[PDB]
């Protein structure tokens, strides 16, 4: 990528979620290249230098999640530890998305637990974060307690983003179910 | 500093006090105050609305009575929830509910004290039923002339709020001001019962009385309006039989039709009221 | 200062209309309301004091307020004719104490019993354990004629609180002629 | 006196949102507040209201109190901002009034000559138009007992004026409006009919249950006269009720005759004109 070299003042105009997407494209163009993708970004790494851009450092782990989707490696736990470290909820935005997207289709267990205690941190913009993450890890599993807890957390919460993240979350858990899902589809539609 | 797309969570009690305080002052513009809680920058809620008394100075920053605020918040302390004040509102029944010079003259005071203090205006006149009407205003910071004036991010509620683009003179305030989105939160049980509360109009008063009052009249004296309807039969259909011949002269449709369609079909729907409710007599009279 | 809400209870029983307390118990308990309202005024400004009629029907005419002016107006022409009722007289002031806006004020009741009561010992011990659960401290001052050296009322105050609870004190009228000011002279200095 | 009251959705919600106020903290009893009425005429209208904290012991189920300073200066607040508004009474959420609710009205009779108490319902269930209205009146009795107060029921209706119409009419967003002539009258035939069935059913269930359990009185008084009013009209033919039959048949004559007339007119116009523009569009294009 020459992008940051060819366009500069446009990237200096970036503010708020712009630096999220800016460092998120870093992972879209680096999609694949599983080996050096972590160390090659050291200049663009999710700092966390604290003149807070913090949607920046959230989008950095988002970039690492876009590359690590489907199969993956210890970088998944590398993002998991950083989810348990640094700040909140700015890390969970793209970080938990990285944790859930990398475990997508793998039917990961501990992610469902540590995302429940992460879901209880009670914020708004992180609503879509844990919702899409928990929906990706459970893809095709058609589990029970996962949808039960996602539909049980939607009451006391005041945010509509946790409703939409859990909307696609309980939507993504069921794939190719045909008439098997219609039992829940009747309740969701009614 | 940081700016993000804003959403105003409103309570039905707030909107009720809004239009009620605005309807009692028509034509004269009144002055209220908004009550609620600031959760964060990108979301805000108004959980209550109370009205300020009208004074001789008119609508002005001095119209707010400090001893009224002290005694009201004390009356809110003995009330269940004593939430802190947030912002102000004033109704504009007589015109298109645009902020005047005094509205900004009190806005630098409300932005001084309170960080946000969103300004809301409401009018009964625009729509009698099917529109939110009301209005929304927030004063942009003049100290931001250095940086850019065009946030936010997550443009969803923003680009959808701008439309219609709200005329010219209103969006003439889009310079130095900007609107804010309003959504109705449920609270579905109360929204459903209050839904049926106004449905008592077109359904029935008790859901029993008014169409048992249609069992009171019940063709009474409802045939008098059938005699006027059959006079509309003779009237409208004697000129309706002149239409198809003229259609053969002018060859053919003048676009048209005169309409001069439907109508007494509804009179026959009252005949469905005739057959049904009179068939109830067999149930009423026998046991 | 100490935080609490004191609810004074005048005795409207028909036995309280006699002039044994000079010149009359009406003005005697009026001065009793005078000394309790002025002492609580000299105690804390945040103390609000209402009145309650114990005998016959229990109704508080003056909503709980720090100003005793309306209370002093109800002391006149009160028409205190009726049969003394005890069990309800404490609970009616307890409901008036649950209407307080501020919850930092302790619940306190002062009442005057000048008449023999038919209240059974089972009723006062049920109110005693009920006030134990509700923490309410009641300081009663016995006026008028009653059972000599009142027992069920003394056992009511005893069993009302404990450990310490510092506390509920009962002041009974001595068996001798005295002014009402001399009867209230002891409680105002020490409870 | 007071015949009927007009209860706007604003006052009802003003009680129910206070049922959220003290309902989040709970627990038992009911939401009681001061009712602000508007009297233009014998028909009563309601616009605004305000609620006051209230507690009632059970011990002592007859003990009740309100904050008069809240009633005083807030009335001074609401009368200030609006000079047309004044208190016509109080209200509570019931659902069924306990015998102690009388003395509340007797205390505020000094504020208003006649205070009408409005029972309301925070959770809609049955059977129909919610809440209730009771006016304070002394009817004595036909038995000459010392005068006692049994509140007479005032019929309550829901209405609005202008802005209160604007808010709720946009807030429905639920069912078709109306629609006039088709679904409207027949759904009302279901509701008013069936809710009239279970009304008198459960009410006649109380008629027999009160005789079975709850005596005395209970029965007397109005039982013998009210039940005979039920026995006023059985009411069947012969004779003149047979004449009303085919007379009603003679009434449906005209309307259904007109129905066939509209059928001929609608079929004539629409079918002829449509086939014209149809055959013409086909023969010209094809
Ligand atoms: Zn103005």
């Amino acid at each position: 990528d020459q992008f940051l070299r060819d366009n500069l003042e446009w990237l200096a105009r970036a503010t708020n979620w712009a630096k999220f997407t800016a460092t998120a494209s870093l992972g879209v163009i680096h999609k694949g290249h599983e080996k050096e993708a972590l160390q090659l970004m050291a200049t663009y790494l999710p700092k966390d230098t604290s003149p807070g851009s913090a949607y920046q450092e959230g989008g950095g782990l988002y970039a690492l999640g876009l590359i690590h989707a489907n199969h993956g490696g210890d970088i998944i736990d590398y993002l998991l530890n950083q989810l348990k470290n640094a700040s909140n909820d700015i890390v969970r935005h793209g970080g938990s998305l990285g944790l859930g997207l990398a475990a997508m289709g793998t039917a990961r267990q501990d992610v469902y637990d540590l995302l429940k205690t992460n879901l209880y941190q009670d914020d708004a913009v992180t609503g879509e974060a844990a919702g899409l993450a928990l929906g990706l890890v459970m893809l095709g599993s058609k589990n029970a307690q996962a949808i039960e807890d996602m539909v049980g957390y939607a009451q006391e919460t005041q945010h509509e983003k946790i409703l939409r993240g859990l909307a696609v979350g309980i939507a993504l858990v069921m794939y190719g179910r045909m008439e098997e899902a219609d039992a829940l589809i009747e309740s969701l539609c009614r | 500093a940081v700016d993000t797309a804003e959403q105003v969570y409103i309570s039905s009690l707030a909107l009720l006090k809004m239009l009620k305080h605005g309807r009692a002052g028509v034509p004269m513009e009144v002055m209220g105050l908004m009550l609620g809680e600031f959760v964060d920058d990108y979301t805000v809620r108004v959980i209550d609305v109370f009205a300020m008394p009208q004074s001789g100075t008119g609508v002005s920053v001095e119209a707010v009575d400090p001893v009224f605020q002290a005694k009201m918040l004390d009356m809110l302390k003995q009330t269940g929830r004593p939430e802190m004040v947030v912002g102000w509102y004033h109704s504009h029944p007589g015109f298109g509910c645009w902020l005047s010079g005094v509205d900004i003259n009190t806005q630098q005071s409300f932005e001084a004290l309170s960080e946000r203090a969103v300004a809301v205006v409401v009018d009964p006149i625009q729509s009698v039923k099917g529109k939110v009407v009301i209005d929304a205003f927030r004063l942009i910071n003049a100290n931001m002339m250095v940086l850019g004036h065009e946030p936010r991010q997550t443009t969803s509620n923003l680009g959808h709020l701008n439309k219609p683009s709200i005329q010219a003179l209103i969006h003439g305030l889009n310079r130095h001001y900007y609107s804010i989105t309003i959504n109705y939160r449920k609270n579905e049980l109360e929204q459903k019962m209050l839904l049926n509360l106004h449905k008592k109009s077109w359904m029935e008063g008790l859901t029993l009385q008014d169409y048992s009052e249609h069992c009171k009249h019940n063709e009474s004296v409802v045939k008098e309006m059938l005699e006027l309807a059959k006079n509309y039969n003779k009237a409208v259909e004697e000129e309706d039989k002149m239409t198809p011949e003229q259609l053969a002269i002018k060859n053919v449709g003048k676009q048209d039709p005169k309409r001069h369609l439907e109508e007494h079909v509804d009179v026959l729907m009252t005949s469905n009221i005739v057959q049904c409710l009179a068939a109830m007599l067999d149930t009423v009279v026998f046991k | 200062m100490v935080l609490e809400s004191t609810m004074v209870c005048v005795d409207n029983s028909e036995y309280m209309r006699n002039g044994d307390f000079l010149p009359t118990r009406l003005q005697a308990q009026q001065d009793a309301v005078n000394i309790v309202c002025h002492s609580k005024t000299r105690s804390n400004p945040e103390n609000n004091v209402g009145l309650i009629t114990l005998a016959n029907d229990c109704e508080v005419l003056t909503t709980l307020t720090p100003d005793t002016g309306r209370i002093l107006s109800k002391l006149h022409t009160v028409q205190p004719k009726g049969k003394i009722t005890f069990c309800t007289g404490i609970r009616v002031a307890h409901l008036a104490l649950k209407h307080r806006q501020g919850k930092n004020h302790k619940m306190r009741i002062i009442a005057f019993v000048g008449s023999p009561v038919e209240d059974n010992e089972k009723d006062l011990v049920k109110l005693a354990k009920r006030l134990k659960k509700e923490k309410v401290n009641v300081d009663i001052i016995n006026f008028g004629e009653e059972e000599v050296n009142t027992e069920k009322l003394t056992a009511f105050v005893n069993t009302l609180n404990g450990k310490d609870g510092t506390g509920s004190h009962l002041v009974t009228v001595p068996p001798g002629p005295s002014l009402a000011d001399a009867l209230i002279s002891s409680p105002i200095l020490a409870g | 006196a007071v015949q009927k009251v007009v209860v706007h959705p604003l006052v009802l919600l003003s009680v129910v949102d206070h049922f959220n106020r003290i309902g989040k903290v709970g627990n038992q009893k009911r939401v009681v507040g001061v009712l602000l009425g508007s009297w233009q005429k014998k028909v009563l209208d309601v616009s605004n209201s305000f609620a006051v904290p209230f507690d009632e012991d059970d011990k002592d189920d007859s003990v009740w109190f309100l904050d008069h300073d809240y009633l005083e200066n807030m009335y001074g607040m609401f009368k200030k901002v609006n000079a047309r508004e004044r208190i016509v009474g109080w209200y509570h959420t019931g659902p069924k009034l306990h015998k102690n609710d009388i003395a509340i009205n007797e205390l505020m009779k000094r504020y208003c000559p006649n205070s009408v108490l409005v029972i309301i319902d925070v959770k809609p269930k049955d059977l129909g138009l919610p809440t209730e209205a009771y006016i304070s009146v002394e009817e004595v009795h036909d038995d000459g007992t010392p005068t006692s107060k049994t509140f007479e029921h005032v019929t309550s209706e829901i209405g609005a004026e202008e802005a209160e119409e604007v808010g709720v009419e946009h807030l429905l967003r639920d069912i078709k409006d109306t629609t006039v002539g088709t679904l409207s009258q027949r759904i009302t035939n279901q509701v008013h009919g069936l809710k009239g069935l279970n009304s008198k059913l459960l009410d006649i269930r109380s008629y027999l249950e009160k005789v079975a359990t709850g005596k005395l009185p209970i029965n007397h008084q109005i039982i013998y006269q009210l039940q005979d009013v039920f026995n006023l009209l059985p009411d069947v033919s012969l004779q003149e009720f047979v004449k009303a039959f085919y007379l009603k048949t003679n009434d449906q004559m005209v309307v259904v005759y007109l129905a066939s007339l509209i059928r001929s007119v609608v079929a004539l116009h629409n079918l002829i004109n449509n086939k014209i523009a149809n055959r013409d569009a086909e023969k010209k294009e094809g």
